[PDB]
């Protein structure tokens, strides 16, 4: 009665039930399996899905809007995709639907992030193949040594009213291309923090206004978290973003937790019992009660594949 | 695999 260990999965939530799909361990987890975690009790439940089952992937980007699951991109056995899936989780045994969206989709990619705002799914960044698009792409020279890949700063809207892709004209200093950054939404602000770009794992924090499409760099007073990728960034209030884990430039696995205070524009390191449990490429979801549920991810450097310590642990932070 | 670029 317990999901198998994994990194690079997806977790999304309604604040009470956490849904978990995909990822890989030591290859991929079964595509048709949808593990559900009750946040109040603490038990699991696996359901097989039918329909347009998406392929088994890592680095996919997923959201829950009114108990409907949406999924974009990721990396499967044959590379990155820009396929978009939804899955109504209110219904019968659940069924995936692959939406053949109108307009020009994002390039195929993984390890990106998304903001939910009104009718809009707004995607940012990623790693995948070369894109006639709005934004900048930046090759990762190590991927030439097949299909070479790289990072982008693309912003993409999927309007769920007509399921049509588009790109907003943004103003301001957009963050550099990046992937394995973390995205968080509060009101009309799409926060992105950290991520890997070229040869760094970064500590910069920006937000995109989802009304005015203005990019703003935030410069907090005092101590900031160390640069990182594969971290999780979670809204826990109208005013606080909860950050945990990740992976540094110098390949350190991270176990530190922080809250970003939006009103104060200040970081606050959060002390917790899980300091021996660093994680990366895990997922985080907020509970309605007031918690952040960390599931899965790896404990050490996942880049050493044959030694990777992938996890099925639930970590619970009282924020 | 999917590890790259993070």
């Amino acid at each position: 009665a317990c999901p198998a260990e994994r990194s690079g999965h997806v977790a999304v939530s309604d604040g009470r039930h956490m849904f978990v799909w995909g990822g890989y361990k030591s290859f991929y987890l079964p595509r048709e399996e949808l593990w559900i975690y009750n946040m109040e009790t603490g038990r699991w439940k696996k359901i097989n899905t039918e329909g347009d089952v998406p392929p088994s992937m890592s680095g996919s980007c997923a959201v829950c809007v009114d108990r409907v699951l949406y999924l974009f991109g990721g990396h499967h056995s044959r590379g990155n995709t820009n396929k978009f899936y939804m899955l109504d989780s209110r219904s019968r045994v659940l069924q995936w639907e692959r939406i053949d969206c109108q307009g020009i989709p994002p390039s195929s990619k993984d390890k990106l992030g998304v903001w939910v705002y009104k009718n809009k799914l707004i995607f940012f960044g990623g790693y995948g193949y070369l894109p006639k698009v709005l934004g900048t792409f930046e090759f990762d020279e190590t991927s030439f040594w097949s299909h070479p890949r790289g990072w982008n700063d693309h912003v993409h809207i999927l309007d769920t009213e007509t399921f049509t892709w588009s790109q907003p004209i943004t103003t301001g200093k957009a963050p550099s291309p990046r992937a394995a950054h973390a995205c968080a939404t509060v009101g009309n602000r799409g926060f992105v923090f950290g991520g890997r770009y070229r040869d760094a794992r970064m500590n910069d924090l920006h937000y995109l206004n989802l009304d005015t499409w203005e990019w703003n760099e935030l410069i907090p007073q005092g101590i900031c978290p160390v640069g990182r990728s594969w971290h999780s960034l979670t809204p826990v209030s109208s005013d606080h973003l909860f950050l945990f884990g990740g992976f540094t430039t110098d390949k350190q696995p991270l176990s530190d937790a922080w809250t970003y205070c939006i009103s104060k524009n200040e970081w606050i390191q959060f002390n917790h019992p899980y300091t021996e449990k660093p994680r990366l490429w895990h997922t985080a979801c907020a509970s309605d009660e007031g918690e952040v549920i960390v599931f899965g991810g790896c404990a050490n450097n996942l880049l050493v594949h044959h030694r990777a310590a992938h996890s099925n642990e639930i970590l619970i932070f009282s924020v | 695999i999917g590890l790259l670029g993070g």
